[PDB]
């Protein structure tokens, strides 16, 4: 089902979801799931959501973090970190602090996101070692 | 005054434990009904000589599609756990072999501390029973001192999740470990 | 009508009960009136932006009434294309804009040349399109004239 809701989560529909919970609950299947996870980069449902949103309100956001507070499951889902070079190490508070919206950092810090996580991707290297952009890999620094 | 961050990476043969120590030093409490195959995603809070230390704990499994995503988890690592089994002798012959290249592969000079799990069972009279029909012993802790000295392995101990024996002193000796800067490096090119 | 700035002229010219011109017609030289209006476009201030409105209101009518066909694709009888004459003659107004040309209508955007990748903070990564400006020996090429 990892195209169905990657495709739900992108258009932003919440009326879609409706049903996953039974669905994670009879089959025991965790969000974590490589079969959900992007083959690419590791990437989850989260970062997907926050990466394309309208206005800074995607609206999405509350429904899967409380889908994943029912499965027992929020502290991995939240902050899963991505794999691959490019962009390793980055979270879901990084973007939500670089796409400026206040209620997200909100939301995920009060959930229970790691502050101290480091972003260690190559992209986020300095200019001349080959990463466009580089601000200290910390959430407060960026 | 500032907690500094450090990566430690525990990788062993399936049904070693593995899980259940880092669960054990996660929480102090022994999980008897369900073990995730993975403990993934956690920083634990630990203080050995006026320093304080977030360890960032690392699994890797093999059970099933998570061999080929192991490789991603070695990179920046700081300190490996070589993880086996006592109560299982074939856990360590396999050790030189197999896991030992890897990891020098993949992580070279990053230092290497030997666990082997399962005090208790070493000394149970069914373990020994059942193992005895294929000419089996369990695994004898001075042949783990040796073993220890061969892999150049930087300390080796002995843990018991069950009683939670030498867990934490287990773990803060890979701690100690992980804060040692290394020696510069060797036969540096000019 | 198009060169003399008058653009009430050229749309009432091109859509009209009794008949229209076509945008798509070639005097005996072979130019267009995207030709044309490169001719007679000027580096000044005051030239280059009238020129510009111009030239993006007559590709956009064209598209607009012909989406299989695409304006610019015609040549003249030496064989270059708008851009390529801006190239050969030395007028930076219209080949600068031309280069970079960006439509934000969803209806007739393939037709833009610049397109936007992805903005990671101040970072900002834009796609340009290059399928004329450099060729591998296929046809003429913008680099070499
Ligand atoms: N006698 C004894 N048995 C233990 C002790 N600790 C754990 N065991 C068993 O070890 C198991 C360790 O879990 P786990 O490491 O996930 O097994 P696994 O099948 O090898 O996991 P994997 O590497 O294939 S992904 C626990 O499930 C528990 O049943 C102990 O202290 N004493």
């Amino acid at each position: 089902n990892r195209p169905i809701l990657f495709d739900i989560v992108s258009r932003g529909s919440t009326a879609d979801l409706d049903g996953l919970l039974p669905f994670l609950l009879t089959h025991k299947k965790r969000l974590t799931d490589e079969e959900f996870r992007e083959p690419s980069t590791g990437k989850t449902c989260l970062p997907k959501a926050l990466l394309n949103l309208s206005n800074g309100r995607n609206d999405t956001i509350p429904v899967l973090l409380d889908i994943a507070e029912r499965t027992g499951n929020m502290r991995e889902f939240i902050n899963s970190p991505f794999r691959d070079i490019y962009y390793r190490g980055q979270t879901a508070l990084h973007i939500a602090i670089e796409r400026r919206c206040k209620h997200y950092v909100e939301l995920l810090v009060a959930q229970g996101a790691d502050v101290h996580a480091q972003a260690r991707g190559r992209f986020f290297q300095p200019k001349d070692e080959g990463g466009y952009f580089y601000f200290g890999e910390l959430p407060l620094s960026l | 005054m500032a907690a500094i961050r450090k990566k430690l990476v525990i990788v062993g043969d399936g049904a070693c434990g593995k899980t259940c120590l880092l669960i054990v030093f996660s929480k102090d409490q022994f999980p008897e009904v369900y073990v995730p195959t993975v403990f993934e995603n956690y920083v634990a809070d630990i203080e050995v000589d006026g320093k304080q230390v977030e360890l960032a704990l690392w699994d890797t499994a093999g059970q099933e599609d998570y061999d080929r995503l192991r490789p991603l988890s070695y990179p920046d690592t700081d300190v490996i756990l070589m993880c086996f089994s006592i109560d299982s002798p074939d856990s360590l012959e396999n050790i030189p072999e197999k896991w030992t290249p890897e990891v020098k592969h993949f992580c070279p000079n990053v230092p290497i501390i030997l666990v082997g799990n399962k005090k208790d069972l070493r000394n149970d009279e069914h373990t020994r029973r059942e193992l005895a029909k294929m000419k089996q012993e369990p695994v004898k802790p001075e042949e783990g001192r040796d073993m220890a000295n061969r892999i150049g392995a930087f300390g080796y101990m002995e843990c018991s999740a069950k009683t939670k024996d030498g867990v934490r002193e287990v773990f803060e000796m890979a701690t100690r470990a992980a804060l040692q800067a290394r020696r510069g490096k060797k036969k540096s090119g000019c | 009508a198009a060169c003399t700035n008058q653009p009430h002229i050229v749309n009432y010219l091109t859509e009209n009960p009794h008949k229209k011109a076509d945008m798509r017609r070639q005097d005996s030289r072979g130019n267009t009136v995207l030709h044309a209006l490169v001719a007679i476009a000027d580096n000044t201030r005051e030239n280059t932006k009238f020129v510009t409105k111009m030239y993006d209101l007559l590709l956009l009518k064209c598209a607009r009434l012909f989406p299989d066909s695409n304006l610019e694709a015609v040549l003249n009888n030496d064989g270059l294309s708008p851009l390529m004459m801006a190239a050969k003659t030395g007028k930076i107004g219209i080949f600068q804009h031309i280069i970079r040309r960006e439509v934000t209508d969803e209806d007739t955007r393939h037709l833009s040349r610049k397109f936007k990748d992805w903005a990671y903070g101040p970072v900002y990564s834009s796609l340009y399109d290059l399928s004329s400006l450099d060729t591998c020996g296929e046809e003429a090429s913008v680099l070499e004239i």
